[PDB]
Parts: C-alpha cells; sequence; structure tokens
C-alpha cells in the first residue's frame, strides 16, 4: 500500500 | 489532541492499512500504517520514532511549527519534524517514501521561514507565529500564510487529486477561501 509520502506531488 | 489518525485525521482503519497506536509512555500518537511508513505492524506494543529515541519530549519539537504532539520523524539535520508538516509544505521531501524517513528539509526555500502564521497571530501569539515554516493558501492570488498544524486543527487542510496515477496534492486554504 503506497504511503502518503509516495503519493506526494 | 487529535482523535483518529493524527496525520490524515481519518478515524477509520483498514484491513491492510490499520490504525496503529503508540504505547509510548505519555504518548497519544495514532497513525495509519501508510501515514507513517510503518514497515511491519507488530503483534504487540509499537513505538513512534520519538518514543524510540533517546531524549525527552522537552527537546523533541517539530522544526516546522510550534505544536508539540503529533507524529514526528527525524530530519536531515538530525532534528525532528511532523509528518503532516512534511506533506503539506511543498518543498519538504522524504528520502525514502516507503519508510517515510528521514524528512528532508534542505530544499525548503528561505521564503518559507520568513512568514508569520495568521492563525497564530489572530490568537495574539507573535512568538509562535514566526516559528518554523508556513504553507501558503492555495487560492490563486491569496498570500495568506499559516503553519500546517494550525490549519489542521482549524480544519483548513485537504488532499486534492493531482495529475498522475495516484498523485495527491496536499494543500490548504485560509479561512476566507476554503471551498
Ligand atoms: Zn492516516
Ligand atoms: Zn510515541
Ligand atoms: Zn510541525
Ligand atoms: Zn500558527
Ligand atoms: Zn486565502
Amino acid at each position: 500500500l503506497a504511503t502518503k509520502a509516495a503519493r506526494k506531488s | 489532541m487529535i482523535g483518529g489518525c493524527c496525520v490524515c485525521s481519518d478515524e477509520r482503519g483498514w484491513a491492510e492499512n490499520p490504525l496503529v497506536y503508540c504505547d509510548g509512555h505519555g504518548c497519544s500518537v495514532a497513525v495509519h500504517q501508510a501515514c507513517y511508513g510503518i514497515v511491519q505492524v507488530p503483534t504487540g506494543p509499537w513505538f513512534c520514532r520519538k518514543c524510540e529515541s533517546q531524549e525527552r519530549a522537552a527537546r523533541v519539537r517539530c522544526e516546522l511549527c510550534p505544536h508539540k504532539d503529533g507524529a514526528l520523524k527525524r530530519t536531515d539535520n538530525g532534528g525532528w519534524a511532523h509528518v503532516v508538516c512534511a506533506l503539506y509544505i511543498p518543498e519538504v521531501q522524504f528520502a525514502n517514501v516507503s519508510t517515510m524517513e528521514p524528512i528532508v528539509l534542505q530544499s525548503v526555500p528561505h521564503d518559507r521561514y520568513n512568514k508569520t502564521c495568521y492563525i497564530c497571530d489572530e490568537q495574539g501569539r507573535e512568538s509562535k507565529a514566526a516559528t518554523g515554516a508556513c504553507m501558503t493558501c492555495n487560492k490563486h492570488g491569496c498570500r495568506q500564510a499559516f503553519h500546517v498544524t494550525c490549519a489542521q486543527f482549524a480544519g483548513l487542510l485537504c488532499e486534492e487529486e493531482g495529475n498522475g496515477a495516484d498523485n495527491v496534492q496536499y494543500c490548504g486554504y485560509c479561512k476566507y477561501h476554503f471551498s
């Protein structure tokens, strides 16, 4: 599951 | 000081993304696995990075705001920073997005440290207002500045969809411009 950090632009 | 996850505020957990609670003495951190980069959720007590470290809360504060609770990670310069501050300040980076640590400050522009938080200032806290880094209201044209954590408790933060597969744009709005 992708973390919040990995999703940051 | 926050009920559910203290990073995203969601109160619901999920089968492969559970709420994890720190058993740290005097600590009330609760975060989703995916909100703190927990590699493997233990089948027992779990401790946040701060409670695992070797110094008391007196010195362990976020470099980016004046708020004291919440989920911290170590920084570049061997300091500490909120995960949520790192998300909503655009130029803050993570060295490893999987483990979400350390928090990388070094690309944060001087212009983020020379602002005053308006939320802090309307509360009449002029020392707190100048502390740390501010994000800027995402409204086009508005230049209102505020601590990420201050907008969090004012309910001024939000995760908007971004261009890309699953890119999130973590942003905020001053009291004038929310929705
Ligand atoms: Zn969360
Ligand atoms: Zn803790
Ligand atoms: Zn912070
Ligand atoms: Zn503030
Ligand atoms: Zn605004």
